[PDB]
């Protein structure tokens, strides 16, 4: 087994930057057989460079593979707003194979602070005995941050999972929505619902304070 | 030309990482002096001493530089300076080490190693080049390339690719 | 060109087995290595194994060997994959992919790379049965707002506000394989506070196997 | 020198599975077309599909699909037949086949048709349990006589008369499949009516599933 291990992190580059990736493996693939696979979520993962050197008819020339032996290389000179996705490479050498680890390239604006909000649980689901306290992190950059809820003066981890959108191409920022599940009888008790969010832009953990009643 | 003939075959792996150290072009292109002037002379002299000696040397070089091309033709190696064969290293009794041969042994000492059985190897090579390989290739066409592959008796193709 | 119209996504009881199809169209069903790949819904990609229909050469998986079955039936010109022991960690998208060839066609020398592909369907096992959820006004210069499509079955729903008239500034959030046997979803947009009573923000949801598409008020 | 080493006989139930083997002692085995052909007693060679051990190329007979399990092994020099989900009509001699070779040798071009065989393996699939043979002698112008062996299960019975001395008139029959699935046999020894009194005529029946070697001297 050849554990293919590409290793740049988030390729947070500006539109128009040289998208150079690490693109290595555990050991050397036989006969340099590597294919280059662009991928978008929900679409077809598409071949770029077959044999890691030659490109088919129809694939754009700005895709360009290089390297040999154990670790290959992909460079992309111009960064278009549609190529900002996750990139992999995959061996067709030894009879067993695995794909790339995952490198996301994005639109790069500067670092920023959000407009934080939290939703109280709605009465329409509270009358069924199902509370849901939902935070919101609107128009922040970068995506990577941390969310520490204070539900009755305590840390929560296991009920408030996180749903985070990718970089919306209009505003070039991200959006987070953490959602904790609860019931109505606990909603009659809990007064503190304050997600203490930490970020480059959220240096101090702020709240949008509300209690049981609004 | 001949520039590392005294080196070991590992340092004469250097020779065949270049044009066998220029041996073949020195075979045919050292003719260029007697190619440049067997004819620049405009003199009568009524008789010729070199008219037999130079001519005998010339056609001797030509027949020697064609016997080897025909012998590479007879082992399917025509054109290729370095080619491999289906003849195995047989019961031939100079069985020894790989890291002894291609690291510490010159070409001349290697010729002194296998000075015997060399005509045995030369007779042996064309056997696997022809008597079954040419007959397998003659088999390989008297079957449709894309029509036999339905039988599930596809090994014949596999048999022709392993043995 | 080469079209690989995969069969649709499926729901099924866990612990049982599963079959999927991949009907090719164009090029050649045989003489080129059709194969099969995975990707967990959020992970990178993963190759499993393939088949070559003219000689039924099966090149199977390093780990899933013994539980995978790939066939090739050229007489009706399809290709099936049969996995077993359905489970929440068999949940991945399963793309069917064919090897491409040199030149613009489907007959010349192959390349060794997964050039032409198929649409793919997420092969996700089902725990519960269907469920129509309820949609809520999530109360907050700029008033935040959401329509929580929470604890339903099955995935997915979409969210469009005022029948898609409000189109910019949208921020949906993906459905979750959560810890209740159901599925939840969130979706927010950005409106001002002063236009609460003037413009009534009415999200529209589309849950197609549970059949609930209601207009829902947001007037916090 | 392609020689084939099978396994030993077995008694089983329907629905279970039997791993019978064919170890290739000698001969180029990994690249040649093995076949697994059984023969029910007195009928045609029932082909159950072969295998090439080089890339696991299982040419299947299209009538035993789903019930077959055919693999290969180069290290043990053995292809494995695994007839899962057995039936009582599987009672057959599980021969293992392998194609020949042009020549003049055992390494050249293959010919397709099977040349080499194993020792033959028998399955006796029945839910009746193992029994021991009970012989019952026929009492003696001549008047022939034998020994009725019965109440043995499974097959076979190996009768002996005078420890193999009287070798004429030992009409050796196959055991007939009786009404209750049982079997019977009588090697009826023909002797004249001049020595009906004293001379030894013993029926020694050995049955290796039972390991009972019954001795029985006949008497008028
Ligand atoms: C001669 O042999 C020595 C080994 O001691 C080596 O270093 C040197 O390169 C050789 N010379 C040539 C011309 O190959
Ligand atoms: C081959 O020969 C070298 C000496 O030239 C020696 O060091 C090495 O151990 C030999 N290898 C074997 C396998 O005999
Ligand atoms: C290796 O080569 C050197 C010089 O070429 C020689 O002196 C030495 O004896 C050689 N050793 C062997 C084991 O061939
Ligand atoms: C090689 O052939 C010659 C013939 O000239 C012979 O004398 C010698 O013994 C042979 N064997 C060797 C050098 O091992």
């Amino acid at each position: 087994e050849i554990v293919l291990t590409q290793s740049p992190g988030t390729q947070s580059l500006s539109p128009g930057e040289r998208a150079t990736l690490s693109c290595r493996a555990s050991q050397s693939v036989g006969n340099n057989k590597l294919a280059w696979y662009q991928q978008r979520p929900g679409q077809a993962p598409r071949l770029l460079i077959y044999g890691a050197s030659s490109r088919p008819s129809g694939v754009a020339d700005r895709f360009s593979g290089s390297g040999s032996g154990t670790d290959f290389t992909l460079t992309i000179s111009r960064l278009e707003p549609e190529d900002f996705a996750v990139y992999y490479c995959q061996q067709y050498g030894q009879s067993l194979s695995t794909f790339g680890q995952g490198t996301k390239v994005e639109v790069k604006r500067t670092v920023a602070a959000p407009s934080v909000f939290i939703f109280p649980p709605s009465d329409e689901q509270l009358k069924s005995g199902t509370a849901s306290v939902v935070c919101l992190l609107n128009n922040f950059y970068p995506r990577e941050a941390k969310v520490q809820w204070k539900v009755d003066n305590a840390l929560q981890s296991g009920n408030s999972q996180e749903s985070v959108t990718e970089q919306d191409s209009k505003d070039s920022t991200y959006s987070l929505s953490s959602t904790l599940t609860l019931s109505k009888a606990d909603y009659e008790k809990h007064k503190v619902y304050a997600c203490e969010v930490t970020h480059q832009g959220l240096s101090s953990p702020v709240t949008k304070s509300f209690n049981r009643g609004e | 030309f001949l520039g590392a003939a005294g080196s070991t075959m590992g340092a004469a792996s250097m020779t065949l990482t270049v044009q066998a150290r220029n041996l073949l072009s020195g075979i045919v292109q050292q003719q260029s002096n007697l190619l440049r002037a067997p004819e620049a002379q405009q003199h009568l002299l009524k008789l010729t001493v070199w008219g037999i000696k130079q001519l005998q040397a010339r056609v001797l070089a030509v027949e020697r530089y064609l016997r080897d091309q025909q012998l590479l033709g007879i082992w399917g190696c025509s054109g290729k300076l370095i080619c491999c064969t289906n003849v195995p290293w047989n019961s031939s009794w100079s069985n020894r080490n790989l890291s002894e041969i291609w690291d510490n042994m010159t070409w001349l000492q290697w010729d002194k190693e296998i000075s015997n059985y060399t005509q045995i190897i030369y007779g042996l090579l064309e056997e696997s080049q022809n008597q079954q390989e040419k007959n397998e290739q003659d088999l390989l066409a008297l079957d449709k390339w894309a029509s036999l592959w339905n039988w599930f008796d596809i090994s014949n193709w596999l048999w022709y690719i392993k043995l | 060109q080469v079209q690989l119209v995969q069969s649709g996504a499926e729901v099924k009881r866990p612990g049982s087995s599963v079959t999927v199809s991949c009907k090719a169209s164009g090029g050649s069903f045989s003489t080129y290595a059709l194969s099969w790949v995975r990707q967990a819904p959020g992970r990178g990609l993963e190759w499993m194994g393939g088949v070559i229909p003219l000689l039924t050469i099966t090149n199977y998986a390093p780990r899933f060997q013994g539980r995978i079955t790939i066939t090739a039936d050229r007489s009706t010109s399809t290709a099936y994959l049969e996995l077993n022991s359905l489970r929440p960690e068999d949940t991945a998208v399963y793309y069917c992919a064919r090897e491409g060839t040199t030149g613009w066609g489907w007959l010349g020398k192959p390349i060794g790379a997964f050039a032409h592909w198929g649409q793919g369907t997420l092969v996700t096992v089902s725990s519960a049965s269907t469920k129509g959820p309820s949609v809520f006004p999530l109360a907050p210069g700029t008033a935040a707002l959401g329509c929580l499509v929470k604890d339903y079955f099955p995935e997915p729903v979409t969210v469009s506000w005022n029948s898609g008239a409000l189109t910019s500034g949208v921020h949906t959030f993906p459905a979750v394989l959560q810890s209740s046997g159901l599925y939840s979803l969130s979706s927010v947009v950005t409106v001002p506070s002063s236009s609460l009573g003037t413009q009534t923000y009415i999200c529209n949801v589309n849950h197609k196997p549970s059949n609930t598409k209601v207009d829902k008020k947001v007037e916090p």
